[PDB]
RNA sequence: GCAGAGGUUCUAGCUACACCCUCUAUAAAAAACUAAGGACCACACGA
DNA sequence: CTCTGAATCTCTTCCTCGTGTGGTCAGGAC
DNA sequence: GTCCGAAGAGATTCAGAG
């Protein structure tokens, strides 16, 4: 039945034309289909998934979102990114993510400084999210310190 | 410009100590006063201390090297 | 949504692996522009003073 | 700043020295002023002040007036962010309990008080009083008595006898115990309670008294009697709309705790009854409970919105708590994300970036540049500046992003190949632009797939994504020597259009002039791509030592082969071109351009064989037309034939010659057989369709149909696939997995009928919800593996230890499934590894095992080799450089300071995805029959049979080589002697299926000696023959008079005496296990080798993986024997069967209740040895290893899993699980303290032990006896000397309740501690860091 | 205006998106071949009758 | 530019991450400029 | 009879990210 | 203005057999 439709039009029955290049302007081999496929547009656009975040919020654990990166937060690099980092041995990095990047505010600061200054300097500093969970265990009877 | 590393790597055959060797150089070429030995290409300062390092001129002992010199110059015009 | 013509073949890697490669014919004839309506709310509260 | 963490018991005196006041009131800031109340939960002057430098009152706003205490207020004038760092302390007015040590697994106050747990919460929340200092009175000090019995007990003593009640009384008897003493009695009556149960209990509670008395924390601190608080702002008051201020859900925890202390506090001062000061405690410890853990006793209190409250234990534990969410994965800045695409114009090292997240990546970087060229003076003009993004902003980013690598992502990353870095190039549009060779590590699909984009800041960090994350410097996979930027789809299929042959196309026969002529022709179109001609190519052979010849020949070959003759570098021959270049072909290709002329070749292959492959797969219009899909002619007809056999069964069946399962049966083979002949069909039609015309006569080739391209290239599509395309679907199961009898007769071309659908549908919802359960479960194990294998990291060059493993390679029955050959590629040879000719060393004790290596040894006949693996190592805290071989992503051996134990644990969980959750003997080809562990026995007839359990036939050719295996069953009847070489296709041996035959050792006449006739045996009817055959009935099912005596059945000569076996005085007595049904009488004559008796005879995917490394033992676990001896039935089976084994040499201490609802193949009269199968079932890990070794229990561990992976195809090399598996039993059992100090019952880390036992021998005094206890990972991981790792893993509440009682204190050394104090990690970049900060040490 | 990658037919098997190419191939020549006779006036027999 | 205040603007501007000048108890000849910000559960999904 | 074992209850963890939609969070009485 | 499933794994009870 669509072979007849096809047939009824001036068409080739096969199905396939034979598209000739938009640059080399040389005809293809193996002629190729052509048809009007009725192709949809998905609400999946690209402008409100397009993010990116320099430095802006930051939450009572100094988390940039927390909850919803949709406020101008960074990415999460999860439980998962810090392995396939410390896979490579991306110490440097490593650090940088989970201290200078994300949580040592002091330290965050004084990068930031130093970065537009042309220096590349960093600072480990302790990460403030630590600084909570040590409170929060330490709130508990479960006495914590950094003894050295 | 560059694309690999393994020119640099074959001299410093640890793949880590190559990091820290030409972290520190890139350090001393940017933050420090001094000029990069190798020609410069509009290039950011880790590619040029991995140029450095491919030329067989920047190794770990090189570095350790220019610091003490450095340090002799310095201790020199204290006296 | 739409339709416009179609054809199977790899042209020149941009359509890769599952990828669709729209001419600029769809844009120019503004084919496939879609409006979008956002909401922007705003409140006045009874603050003191 | 610090190198440890110290964990102990807060006494109720550092409680105050942390806490800078006593909060008094419930309330919280007001709603009319934001100024926290005099003593709040929130309170500026218990606390920090609400703003920097100004106090809470107006006195002092001025910064001028320094760290001074206002007088007005009573607030001081510090920096607010002290607000953080203040606690307060709640001073109960009783003292409560801690809920982490009441009603918690660890159950710590109940080991303590050696009380049951439900007495001690009865006593606690008031239920119960527990008496104290009972005295002279019945009562002792540890009695729990009711009201009632309270009530009696006051009539017996007035006063000397005390009953307090609640957590005061559980404070005071802490008081009253003395750890030293106690622990001392405990181990005295230890020494002598030598109760199996009571000695693990003992041991338990004395571990407990020791490591609570030899830390600094006494036990009245387990009661808390000063709750402190959170600090204001790490608990704070969020949002202003709706109804102002809302709660945190902790703030109204503390404030039910400070009412319930206030109005206690009150009643205490008022003197009220002594009933309802009971009530008002027991809701006070309540609450307490409630703050502490919401939800570890009874119903969970909720006061907003009818949902738990989160708690301090909330807050900590989980994937929610701050562990895992905000500690080992923090949000990070200077981050972006969008949904990729492709784009072939970019480069290896490259990746597309839009301009727009590009500039909000780098505005630092920009704000830094502008200030320098002097565009801007101030951050503000900066900050305008590329705000307004003028045309002087993107020239100057474009000059910042030179050299810039960034770390692009993708969010479900498995392996390390997951996240690379690139060199961005600025590029219109929203989408990043991924390199499609880059697509197949990070698994990316491009179709809305949305990748995280990272920027590395410090110099050191992008020098450092420059040399690791790089794409071109990690193309081999740490998974396998298989390289991972491999050609994927659409550029394989394009090649394969370019490298092949059409016997007749335009201008061939044509003589070229070299590729650069063949390209002309194309390009001007007088030759076809794939016309057949002859060239003049120069190939470029290497060998001399790095140089190469320029050696120039003709070849007959195609034009579009010679097009890509212009693409190789020098190194490599035209062979590898000259063939029709598929996908395993390209991926050779890529591989040994690797292996020959190093990487920087390799990656201008990558991207310039991506660049022709498109170029050329554009020119080829591989279309897909529904005409280039043939229906097989034949089909149709193979389909009638199928029907017409359907319905001679159906009909015979409708006359019952043939049963329902028979039926069903034949029904599916005779359609699984016309599905094979429709897939022939539709091959033969396909592969050939092109019939060309050969310059004359007709002929036929592999055919141009763009569908059979597409497949037979490997580009997309298996010939399954294609086959339920074109051909038939064949059948698909049912939900269980019975399959219809009724296939799919149609296929995708034509139409599919409703009912085939959905039949259909059936499978494809089943794979669906099978796939995404499987995401789930495969992310759960890679991060339960990751984080057993976490802390391992190289960090010796060389251990020293002959040990290694033997490995060869596996024939599981079939054939060689993997070969020597990339079984010990890349690994160390652990010993002198010989050639066949003894008194030859062929390799050395210490060589890598590369190429060269593996290639001399299949020459020379190799069998056996001992690799120095992993698990064979025995530095502590990681393993050594040569116990690794190379790290298998990089052409060297590994480097010292990888972090080896996170690669591999990736490359383990990574497979997840790929990896799904839902007779006789005949010998093969040439060779000899080989056994090892074999009993045969030379019958009469003269034939094999064979009296081992455990004897393995393999054959091994002229050579040594163990091409096939196969286990030989007990009793079975072999063909040919041991050694003998037999031929090819030839059956040697068969047994029978449900009949393990009693075989004889001796000839001669028989007794039925201990047989009692209608107790231990019955002489059933033979229904067939007539003459009964005796059936030996077992001692339980029997009546009760034969129950004392067991079966036998002795040889006897020809005078009557015991014959018994030469070398073992025992006789020849044969005994009977239950259903034997014995076939003969006495003093029948039987030959030495003669049945006598007739005795009647589990998940495959991800789950298999999960039991195994989980080390679960089956729920029908097979059992062995400890112990080798002669076997024997001690007792009467009274309530279960017993086994006691007798070694000669030894002493005869066994006796195992094995149940009796098993087939004990093991007969009561055989020498088994120390780990055999008496039983039969899958062999549990934890017995494997403890009976043969931890060199036996990593063989078949690795060797099962690989199995459970080489079932779906991926490859992983065997490092990566021996390496979890070091990981995995890494924890000893002490047997002898000897010279040291250790528990025979504790459970210590095997490291510790075997370094002081290293230590104990540099003296004469002995060290201690162990035996290595495999843990399985998921409390492997928790049973780790470091504390914070194991709490970052799993029941944050237990291990971190055990730490605190134990005073344990964390020595960092580990991957996730030092992530979690986001110190320099010990693996990697930070290793030199490391080593040196412990050199300084 | 479009051109899909052919390699996600086999293995996604969707052969149906190459029915529906097909048939839309036929209906737009339907739509072109009316569309030509009335673009160039034909009288309303013989579009009727086609 | 480190502890405060004043200045030509615009209430207030002392490095608060923050932008110019003065001195240690006194207020103006002067153009580019300003704000340090926010939690927990259910649902549609997407790879 | 008391202790190796049968059971019993109970508790922790279950891809990791996003786009987002929302819903939610201490009064009247002295 | 101030204030009242499933899966396993382990800890814990019954029992049943010496
Ligand atoms: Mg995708």
């Amino acid at each position: 039945e669509i072979k007849e439709l096809l047939k009824l039009g001036d068409l080739p029955t096969s199905g396939q034309i034979r598209l000739y290049d938009g640059r080399t302007g040389e005809q293809f081999e193996r002629p190729v289909t052509v048809g009007y496929m009725y192709m949809l547009k998905l609400n999946h656009l690209v402008d409100d998934k397009m993010h990116a975040r320099s430095t802006g919020s930051y939450s009572l654990v100094t988390q940039q979102p927390l909850g919803g990166k949709a406020q101008f937060g960074g990415q999460r690099f999860g439980e998962m990114e810090v392995w396939a980092l410390e896979a490579y041995g991306a110490a440097y990095t490593l650090q940088e993510m989970l201290t200078v990047k994300s949580d040592d505010v002091n330290g965050r600061t004084k990068m930031y400084k130093n970065i537009v200054d042309g220096n590349h300097q960093m600072e480990p500093g302790m990460p403030e999210s630590f600084n909570v969970l040590l409170k929060e265990i330490r709130s508990l009877g479960i006495n914590i310190e950094l003894e050295d | 410009a560059r694309v690999t590393v393994q020119d640099a790597v074959e001299k410093i055959g640890n793949r880590f100590d190559l990091v820290l060797v030409a972290a520190r150089r890139a350090r001393q070429m940017q933050v420090g006063g001094k000029d990069p030995l190798v020609p410069e290409e509009n290039d950011k300062t880790t590619v040029i201390a991995l140029r450095e390092i491919e030329e067989g001129l920047i190794n770990n002992q090189i570095l350790d090297v220019r610091e003490r010199q450095e340090q002799q110059e310095q201790e020199a015009a204290e006296l | 949504g739409q339709n416009m013509r179609v054809a199977f073949m790899p042209w020149n890697g941009y359509n890769f692996e599952d990828s669709i490669l729209v001419s600029e014919r769809v844009v120019q004839e503004d084919r496939f522009t879609t409006i979008h309506i956002q909401e922007l709310a705003c409140v006045s509260r009874d603050t003191k003073l | 700043e610090f190198d440890a963490i110290k964990i102990a018991l807060a006494s109720p005196d550092m409680i105050r020295s942390w806490s800078f006041g006593e909060v008094k009131k419930p309330e919280t800031i007001n709603y009319r002023t934001f100024k926290p109340e005099r003593d709040g939960l929130f309170c500026a002057r218990i606390f920090g002040p609400v703003k920097d430098y100004e106090c809470l009152c107006g006195k002092y706003k001025r910064l001028k007036h320094r760290g001074v205490i206002c007088e007005k207020c009573g607030v001081e004038v510090t920096q607010t962010k002290v607000r953080r760092e203040r606690m307060g302390h709640i001073e109960l007015a009783s003292p409560t309990a801690h809920i982490w040590f009441l009603k918690s697994l660890p159950s710590r106050i109940g080991l303590l008080l050696d009380m049951p747990l439900r007495d001690i919460e009865r006593v606690l929340y008031f239920e119960s009083y527990v008496v104290i200092e009972g005295g002279m009175t019945n009562l002792e000090r540890q009695q729990i008595l009711t009201e009632e019995q309270y009530l009696d007990a006051l009539e017996e003593f007035g006063d000397e006898f005390d009953a307090k009640m609640g957590a005061e009384a559980i404070q005071a008897l802490l008081k009253s115990m003395d750890l030293e003493q106690e622990c001392e009695q405990l181990r005295e009556e230890l020494n002598e309670t030598n109760s199996e149960t009571k000695r693990k209990k003992l041991t338990k509670r004395i571990k407990l008294l020791e490591a609570f008395v030899q830390s600094g924390n006494k036990p009245e601190w387990m009661i808390l009697t000063v709750l402190p608080v959170l600090p204001p702002d790490l608990r704070p008051l969020v949002p202003l709309d709706g109804g102002r201020f809302a709660t945190s859900d902790l703030n109204d925890l503390y404030r039910r705790v400070i009412n319930r202390n206030n109005r206690l506090k009150r009643l205490l001062d008022l003197a009220a009854p002594d009933i309802i000061v009971r009530n008002e405690k027991r809701m006070l410890q309540e609450a307490v409970d409630a703050l502490l853990d919401n939800g570890r006793r009874g119903r969970a209190i909720t006061g907003s919105n009818k949902r738990p409250l989160k708690s301090l234990a909330d807050m900590i534990k989980g994937k929610q708590g701050r562990f895992r969410q905000n500690l080992l994965g923090k949000r990070v800045d200077y981050s972006g994300r969008s949904v990729i695409t492709v784009g072939p114009y970019l480069r290896l090292h490259q990746c597309g970036l839009p301009k727009k997240m590009a500039l909000e990546l780098f505005k630092p970087f920009i704000y830094g540049k502008l200030e320098l060229r002097g565009l801007a003076t101030t951050i503000k003009a900066a900050k305008k500046m590329v705000e307004r993004e003028e045309a002087v902003v993107w020239d100057i980013l474009d000059e910042v992003i030179r050299e810039h690598p960034v770390l692009l992502n993708r969010a479900p990353t498995l392996h390390r190949l997951g996240i690379q870095a690139f060199e961005p190039v600025l590029i219109e549009g929203k989408a990043i632009q991924l390199h499609p060779l880059v697509c197949a590590a990070y698994n990316a699909d491009f179709d809305g797939d949305q990748m995280a984009v990272h920027v590395p800041l410090t110099l050191e960090a992008q020098l450092e994504a420059r040399a690791l994350m790089m794409s071109t410097n990690n193309i081999l996979s740490p998974a396998n020597g298989e390289p991972i930027i491999v050609p994927s789809q659409d550029v394989v299929l394009g090649l394969y259009y370019m490298t092949r042959d059409c016997v007749n196309a335009k201008g061939e026969g044509m003589v070229l002039t070299g590729p650069k002529e063949a390209e002309r022709l194309y390009r001007s179109g007088l030759a076809s791509l794939h016309a057949r001609v002859k060239v003049r190519i120069t190939e470029y052979e290497k060998d001399a030592n790095g140089e190469l010849v320029a050696k120039t020949s003709l070849k007959d070959t195609t034009v579009g082969r010679a097009i890509l003759w212009m693409i190789v570098p020098k190194g490599l021959p035209y062979s590898i071109v000259n063939q029709a270049l598929g996908k395993k072909a390209i991926s050779k290709m890529l591989n040994t351009c690797y292996r020959i002329l190093g990487l920087k070749p390799t990656v201008i292959f990558a991207d310039q064989i991506m660049y022709t492959g498109f170029a050329y797969a554009a020119r080829s219009g591989a279309s897909v037309g529904i005409d280039d899909m043939v229906i097989p002619e034949k089909k149709h007809e193979i389909i009638s034939e199928a029907e017409a056999e359907v319905a001679e069964i159906q009909e015979q069946f409708q006359s019952g010659l043939v049963t329902a399962g028979e039926r069903y049966n034949k029904v599916i083979d005779i359609w699984a057989a016309a599905n094979d002949r429709v897939s022939k069909a539709m091959m033969d039609n396909l592969q050939t369709e092109t019939v060309i015309n050969r310059d004359g006569q007709e002929e036929k080739q592999v055919s141009f149909n763009s569908i059979y391209m597409m497949a037979d290239s490997g580009a997309r599509g298996s010939a399954a696939q294609i086959r339920q395309l074109a051909g038939m679907r064949g059948l698909m199961a049912k939900p269980d997995g019975s399959i219809i009898e009724t296939p799919i007769t149609a296929n995708f071309r034509e139409g599919l009928n409703v009912l085939q659908y959905f039949i259909s549908t059936h499978g494809a919802r089943k794979g669906l919800a099978d796939t995404a359960l499987k995401t789930a479960n495969s992310g759960y194990l890679t991060r339960r593996l990751v984080d057993v294998a976490q802390d391992l990291v190289v960090t010796e060059d060389d251990c020293g230890t002959h040990e290694g493993i033997m490995m060869t390679p596996v024939i599981e029955g079939g054939d060689v499934k993997e070969p020597l050959r990339d079984r010990v590629l890349g690994r160390v040879t652990a010993e002198d590894v010989l050639k066949p000719g003894t008194a030859d060393i062929l390799v050395p004790r210490n060589t890598l095992l590369h190429e060269q290596w593996c290639d001399l040894l299949e020459e020379n006949s190799v069998d056996a080799v001992k690799v120095r693996s992993v698990v064979s190592c025995d530095t502590d805290f990681g393993v050594c450089a040569h116990c690794y071989g190379r790290d298998l992503a990089r052409g060297h051996i590994i480097n010292k300071g990888e972090a080896i134990g996170v690669i591999a644990a990736q490359s383990i969980g990574e497979p997840g995805t790929q990896l799904t959750m839902r007779s006789s003997i005949q010998v093969k080809n040439k060779g000899s029959i080989k056994l090892s562990n074999v009993k045969s026995v030379v019958n009469s007839s003269g034939k094999l049979v064979i009296t081992s359990r455990n004897t393995e036939l393999k054959l091994i050719d002229e050579f040594g080589r163990t091409k096939e295996s196969y286990k030989v069953p007990y009793g079975a009847v072999l063909a040919k002697g041991d050694g003998e070489q037999v031929a090819g296709g030839e059956t040697v041996a068969n047994w029978d299926p449900h009949t393990m035959p009693v075989i004889t050792e001796v000839s001669g006449f028989v007794r039925f000696t201990d047989m009692i006739d209608g107790q231990t045996i019955t002489r059933q009817t033979d229904e067939l023959t007539g003459l009964s055959s005796l059936v030996v009935l077992d001692s339980a099912e029997r009546t009760a008079g034969g129950k004392d005596l067991r079966p036998a059945l002795k040889i006897v000569d020809a005078q009557g005496n015991d014959v018994l076996i030469p070398g073992t005085d025992m006789p020849a007595q044969y005994f009977l296990p239950g259903k034997a049904i014995v076939q003969l009488e006495d003093g029948v004559q039987i030959s030495s080798g003669d049945t006598l008796a007739r005795i009647p005879q589990i998940t495959g995917g991800l789950p298999r993986v999960a039991d195994l490394f989980e080390a679960r033992r089956p729920k029908e676990p097979a059992i062995l024997a400890e112990i080798s001896g002669i076997v024997s039935f001690g007792k009467e089976t009274k309530g279960k069967r017993r086994l006691v084994i007798t070694p000669v040499d030894g002493s005869d201490p066994y006796e195992e209740m094995i149940p009796k609802w098993r087939q004990l193949n093991v007969f009561e009269g055989e020498r088994v040895e120390r780990g055999d199968v008496i039983s039969d079932g899958p062999e549990a890990p934890h017995d494997i290893l403890r009976l043969r070794g931890v060199h036996a229990v990593t063989r078949y561990i690795v060797n099962e899993v690989q199995d459970v992976y080489r079932l779906q195809g991926v490859k992983i090399n065997d490092k990566h699980i021996e390496v979890i598996v070091r990981q995995m039993l890494r924890k000893a059992t002490i047997v002898n303290a000897g010279s040291s100090d250790f528990l025979e019952g504790e459970q210590v880390e095997y490291s510790r032990v075997k370094i002081a036992n290293r230590e104990l021998e540099a003296n004469g005094k002995v060290g201690a006896t162990y035996s290595r206890d495999l843990l399985g990972i998921t409390k492997a991981s928790l049973a780790t000397e470091s504390f914070i790792s194991a709490a970052s893993f799993q029941e944050t509440t237990r291990v971190l309740t055990e730490a605190a009682v134990a005073g344990k204190r964390d020595e960092l050394r580990g991957l996730k501690e030092n992530v979690i104090v986001g110190r320099l990690i010990p693996a990697g970049t930070g290793y030199a860091y490391h080593q040196d900060r412990m050199r300084r040490r | 205006d479009i051109v899909l990658n052919p390699l996600g037919v086999p293995s996604r098997m969707n052969i149906g998106q190459i029915l529906e190419t097909h048939l839309g191939m036929a209906a737009k020549g339907i739509g072109d071949k009316i569309n030509a006779m009335l673009k160039q006036q034909q009288e309303v027999a013989k579009l009727r009758e086609f």
